[PDB]
């Protein structure tokens, strides 16, 4: 394949044009959530825009944030997620989910999906960071228990990778 | 009572533990598996005014020597070119480690519950700001007085072009601040500083003076005087969590991962900078590595921690096995991809080759043969249209980037111990190069999604990548990087373009 | 053998050095946009040390970080604060402090302070201090104020880790060290007095008990606890901490109460210590002002967006600070009445100064409407 | 070509240097008798720089001077003072000040002072100073005190020329510079206030008129004129100037009046300036004490002889200083009464402190009998 | 007026000529054939604090070079 320049290219430009069309908080929230579910994390649906997704994500974030300050009452900025949920409720729901996880594989998908769905500007920053921290703590405890117990061959199977080459 | 009295710093320090107070929310904001004990004490009784007094006195001596004495002696241009070029890399790469150590020490300050422990970390936060400005100062001084300011004057932007920078960011930037605070602390203080930075700062001054550089010894000898406090901070991190049952379960795993992390980049990169970036040699890297890592750190430093349940890292054996050829393996990659750097390189001359072969029996038959072939093919000559990276591709000697450590690996030419593993996961291919990092990626794929230079530059011609990244001198066309340290026959963008080198996707073959 | 002085190596080295410069650009990091006329050494040594990628406004690097937290939190990211800007590197401390000038200045203060104390004790000037002011107000209540400074210092731990650029990080850390320095100078004053006045207890037991249980500091302690541990947005912490809480409650306590009254009760010692805390406050203010007003509130693209959050935070923390001042003025009931100073008229004018200065220095700059007389009455209700 | 870095000269030089040291005594001026445990750098750099012959006690040289004044006055001679000693080099400044530490310390003070002023003006703290104290007492009378400091500075011109040893000369010159520094700091304070308060006149016209014509400073001006220009015995000048006049009148004016009262009238500025003058006074005192008490009054051979002159001078200059304080207390009639401070009881205690400290610090050391209560009454007659 | 202001050395120096005062005995103690004019001005407007500041800065560079650099180089 052939990559365009790093910082200014047609992919980034095309997306900035789509983002400019966003006129409401609920439309921009759906947009950012779909974007994050489709293009971010190891469980993303597509690696097509792998080299540009982070910059594009930043641009959607800027749009949503501005739409929030222009259209939402100040109180909402502090206590609600842009989905309309109460921020404290989102926090409690996700800590409960991870606490019910029975393996590191279930725990990891819960932490990753929380970030894809609620990363600021969807959820207020203070609530997001303390929730993200609580989730991380649980994920590490599960993952770091008997870290070297499973041989590589087993870990590869559990992860589900397609081994293309072993030297 | 009119006797003249004052108040000594230790008098005030005695009351510091009492400055913190209890409240429900008084707990660290960062995710961690551990709990630092609230009665932890610090080793150095330093207060804010005394810290400033101590440091300012050292600065006056340092800056006096540089701005007055050495400048009068014209010392800035009495450095061997090979070393003056190496300093563009060493000073700026170390700069990021000092800079990120500021943020790391702040995180640990947040993590501690005891006022004294927080205070020990705070002193390090300030020291790391001091070192960031000292590394900057070395390059700033070189920019004013050395014959080649390019690269010494813009590395904060030109370092982004090349692959070597990506690895440095893992060990001395991301590794210091991204993870459980205790994991970061082990990367930073227990391994990073106690094992590598402390002896490294000193070693650099030796190599520097041997090569005519008196600037670096002036600054680094000063940086060294602060380092003890930092190693003490690492020690206290362990003591503070020793009675937490979590440390019995997790500490040795975090320590082993951090040790592997740090050694993976420094084992090959430091030996490469020292042996290939200097004219006058002080001692072979294999001997230095064994003294620093196996003897001093592994034996004395880690040994003292045994009482707290710290064990010598499980991967030490593997690292040791790799500490003989890894920097030579790395040198192939670094010389082959010289246009992506920001320093001028020199192929080993007849004298260097004799020294390599005498210290690493078998070097001449493997690496020397390849370097000599590159020289013959026109490595140093702008009119040759020859870039060794192309030679590697044509001859089937593919270069891969470890998804975890970002360190380059050439399986077909390597004498070190890595081994290639290529996996496809969720539609994306990943190359791993060792068992320790493969485990990290398999268990924590979301922590390791770093784009590599082939993914970013795929299908692009080399000169376009260099121009876009500002990898040129003030004339706008002569490259900062060069394959020789002479004053004439410097390569330009047009000379690079002539080679027609286009970046492939190395995993497209699997 | 040192290559500079060894005759043979120096000769070999001289042979290798070209007789001409390979480039003429000798200005270290010449591409940094200068804030002032020419690039300053402060900018050269500080700017772009932070390796930010292009997806964090103003960064020159690219790609994702090499190692992230479990779950995916980036080493540094946009999720760390609500505020937005076209360039996180824009901030400049007006005092241009890189590490060297910072420790140089504080070192001057450290050494002069000790010469001053040795002479002050030889002078015997403690002899004319009002003993009540000394024993009950200074020892206990000034002593308790060290915890507020200490809580503000601690509030910077997460800021030091999370902020998004090098100039900001420097500003924040120096601000932190100055706060803990203030706490240690208060304790140093108390220990010094103990050496002069037999029976004076310099232990922190009482001051700690007052900070944690006395109604006078209840509101201040609640606000400091919130700023320090209740939030993580690093811009909110700096704004709330320095521009609201410390600029109102802190300025009132340090300047309007302990410094001003020390010069009503014959205290020739304390003003030497508050001279430092007040000089540190003003230096910190210049930097905080640059970050929030010039850089953020006036960002060409996000100024209005940022003012929205700055106004929301100000409303919340100003209410907390007014409540804290409301509790604190209960301290006037324990001091000797002095017209124009500790009486209702005196306190009222001290409050107009604090709120009136705050309005000009901060509020008017971000468009926050404030009725100074109402805030004065709100606090006077606690008098 | 620099012989240190030029390969060929360095090689030639290396050949000429012996491979062993020609002596092992590396202590610069190892024969100086140390005052403390080991020789200090202060002693090494200062002692015996003065080339005195053996006919001037303690000198190591010999013979007459090479060129004398018309008539025969020696370059330095015994005729310069009444006091005698077995060794003029014995004096040691307890602070061990050679030039470098002296300017280093003052430099700290110079730079911190300017940071303090920029912040003080930003703080607006001048707003609570009593305007009468500011306009009538501070501006005029504190302003006039600069002339006393300036006259004491000038008194050292002949001392600088005539004194008999290097350590003494250093002590005297540093003492002088500190006196003129005090005068300039008083003027700096007045100019600073003029920038803050419109209409405040910082010109020295009024202060000069007060120093030369106001009865309040008549006795002080007479004494300073006498010490400066009425005598030439260099030991008499130092003793009279620092140990009698400045230790009584000066300490009273600076510490008991302007500094103490500034902290009764809400003046948060002046104490920053007197903190310096008072630190300089105590440092100077340590040196003056060493010269007159340890060296001269306790000389094993001439102690009694010297105490005879020291007692005679003290009687004379103390009478002048009491008269000067008598005139000066007339200033209390122009300030607001404040019990314990500006009232008869307040002034009386301020006087017991000054005379009581003086008795312990100086009088008792040279055997001068003094009745403190009588001196207090002598001055109170002017109240 | 809360603008940050300080006082420059030349501002204080401007008033120095006015520090001396007239009195009968105000004359040199040394034998001389000449009389130095009382309105003479000086070329450098230096005050005590500024003198110390200027000199201390030079000393720091000098002593740094000697005690640190040259000593490390065995220049002695
Ligand atoms: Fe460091
Ligand atoms: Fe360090």
């Amino acid at each position: 394949a052939k990559r365009e320049p790093i910082h200014d290219n047609s992919i980034r430009t095309e997306w900035e044009a789509k983002i400019a069309k966003l006129t409401s908080v609920d439309q921009a929230t759906k947009f950012i959530q779909d974007f994050r579910l489709a293009y971010t994390s190891p469980f993303r649906k597509s690696y097509d825009i792998d080299v540009d997704y982070q910059y594009i994500e930043r641009k959607i974030e800027e749009k949503l944030s501005v739409l929030k300050t222009e259209k939402l009452p100040v109180a909402d900025l502090i206590t609600k997620a842009t989905t309309g949920e109460d921020a404290a409720a989102v926090e409690a729901t996700w800590i409960a989910k991870i606490k019910a996880a029975k393996s590191k594989y279930e725990a990891e998908a819960i932490h990753i999906e929380f970030r894809q769905l609620y990363k600021p500007p969807v959820l207020p920053v203070n609530v997001f960071l303390r929730t993200d921290a609580a989730l991380g703590t649980v994920l590490m405890e599960i993952r770091n228990t008997d870290y070297y117990g499973t041989p590589l061959e087993g870990l590869r199977k559990e992860r589900g990778v397609k081994v293309l080459h072993l030297q | 009572n009119r006797a003249p009295v004052g108040v000594e710093p230790q008098e005030v320090h005695k009351w510091l533990q009492s400055f913190n107070w209890d409240f429900k929310e008084n707990r660290t904001k960062y995710p961690t598996k551990y709990h630092m004990a609230n009665e932890t004490k610090e080793q150095f009784k330093v207060i804010a005014k005394e810290y400033a007094r101590m440091e300012a006195a050292k600065d006056e001596r340092q800056f006096g020597t540089l701005l007055d004495g050495l400048t009068r002696l014209g010392a800035g241009n009495k450095v061997h070119p090979r070393w003056g070029e190496t300093m563009k890399v060493i000073s700026n790469f170390l700069e990021v480690g000092e800079y990120n150590a500021i943020a790391a020490s702040a995180m640990l300050w947040d993590s501690a519950t005891a006022a004294e422990q927080k205070n020990g970390y705070l002193a390090q936060v300030l020291d790391e700001i001091r070192h960031t400005h000292q590394c900057a100062f070395i390059n700033h001084y070189y920019s004013k007085h050395y014959h080649d300011p390019a690269g010494h004057n813009d590395a904060r932007r030109t370092r982004a072009i090349g692959p070597l920078w990506k690895g440095m960011k893992r060990v001395f930037a991301d590794g210091f601040i991204s993870g459980d605070a205790v994991e970061c602390s082990v990367n930073l203080q227990l391994v990073g500083e106690a094992c590598f930075t402390n002896p490294l700062i000193v070693a650099v001054t030796e190599w520097a003076s041997a090569n005519g550089d008196e600037i670096t010894p002036t600054v680094f000898l000063s940086v060294e005087t602060d380092e003890l406090r930092h190693m003490a901070n690492g020690y206290q991190t362990v003591v503070s969590i020793a009675n937490d049952p979590a440390s019995a379960k997790f500490l040795n795993t975090d320590l082993n991962n951090a040790f592997w992390t740090q050694q993976k980049y420094f084992t090959p990169v430091l030996g490469y900078l020292f042996e290939y970036g200097s004219k006058f040699k002080v001692e072979p890297w294999v001997k230095t590595w064994n003294r620093w890592v196996s003897e001093d750190w592994g034996g004395i430093w880690i040994g003292r921690l045994g009482k707290y349940g710290v064990e010598s890292p499980r991967s030490l054996r593997d690292a040791k096995r790799d500490a003989y050829w890894a920097h030579h393996d790395l040198a192939l990659a670094a010389y082959a991809m010289w246009p992506l750097g920001f320093a001028r390189l020199a192929l080993p001359d007849e004298e260097d080759q004799a020294w390599f072969e005498a210290n690493y029996p078998g070097w001449a038959d493997h690496y020397g043969k390849i370097f000599n072939e590159w020289k013959k093919l026109g490595y140093e000559d702008p009119k040759s249209g020859f870039i060794p990276y192309q030679w590697l591709l044509a001859n089937g000697h593919d270069v891969y980037i470890d998804r975890v450590s970002q360190v380059p690996f050439i399986p077909s030419l390597a004498k070190g111990t890595g081994s290639l593993r290529v996996h496809e996961f969720n539609g994306k291919k990943h190359s791993l190069t060792d068992d320790w990092g493969e485990r990290q990626w398999l268990i924590e794929p979301e922590r390791y999604e770093c784009h590599n230079v082939f993914e970013q530059y795929e299908g692009r011609e080399l000169s376009e990548v260099i121009a876009e990244g500002h990898g040129v001198r003030s004339d706008g066309k002569t490259l900062i990087a060069q394959p020789h340290t002479r004053g004439d026959n410097l390569w330009t963008l047009e000379d690079i373009k002539r080679a027609g080198c286009v970046f492939p996707d190395p995993l497209a073959k699997f | 053998k040192r290559g500079l002085t060894d005759p043979e190596r120096a000769a070999i080295i001289a042979a290798a050095v070209p007789d001409h410069a390979l480039d003429t650009q000798r200005k270290y990091h010449y591409f940094i946009q200068p804030r002032w006329k020419p690039l300053s050494e402060y900018e050269q040594l500080s700017c772009y040390a932070q390796p930010n990628p292009d997806w964090i406004a103003g960064g020159l690097d690219w790609g994702d970080w090499t190692q992230k937290f479990h779950g995916g939190r980036p080493s540094w990211g946009n999720e760390s604060t609500e505020l937005r800007t076209t360039d996180w590197y824009r901030h400049r401390d007006p005092a241009r402090r890189w590490h060297h000038p910072y420790v140089k200045d504080k070192s001057e203060e450290a050494r002069y302070t000790q010469r001053f104390l040795a002479a002050y004790s030889s002078e015997g000037s403690i002899r004319t201090i009002d003993p009540y002011w000394r024993d009950e107000i200074l020892n206990k209540y000034f002593g308790a104020l060290l915890y507020s400074e200490y809580g503000l210092f601690n509030a910077h731990s997460s800021v030091g880790r999370d902020c998004l650029s090098d100039t900001i990080r420097q500003t924040a850390v120096f601000a932190a060290l100055d706060k803990v320095d203030n706490a240690q100078m208060i304790q140093m004053e108390r220990l010094f007095i103990a050496k002069l006045v037999p029976g004076f207890d310099a232990s922190t037991d009482v001051p700690k008990k007052i900070w944690t249980t006395d109604p006078i500091y209840s509101g201040a302690r609640a606000t400091v606890q919130e700023i320090w541990q209740g939030v993580q947005d690093w811009n909110e912490i700096l704004w709330a901490g320095h521009a609201v809480y410390d600029a109102t409650f802190g300025q009132f306590a340090r300047r309007e109460f302990f410094q001003r009254l020390a010069t009503v009760y014959g205290d020739t010692l304390t003003p030497f210590f508050t001279a430092q805390s007040q000089t540190y406050f003003q230096t910190t203010r210049g930097a905080i002002d640059d970050l929030f007003v010039y850089c953020l509130a006036n960002d060409s693209e996000f100024g209005a967006h940022n003012r929205t959050f700055l106004n929301a935070w100000t409303e919340h923390y100003l209410a907390s600070s007014v409540a804290a001042l409301k509790d604190f003025v209960g301290l006037y009931a324990k001091v000797e009445k002095v017209a124009g100073a500790t009486d209702s008229a005196g306190v009222s004018e001290a409050l107009q100064r604090v709120f009136g200065d705050w309005k000009i220095d901060y509020a008017d700059k971000i468009g926050f409407r404030v009725d100074v007389d109402q805030k004065v009455d709100a606090v006077l209700a606690g008098y």
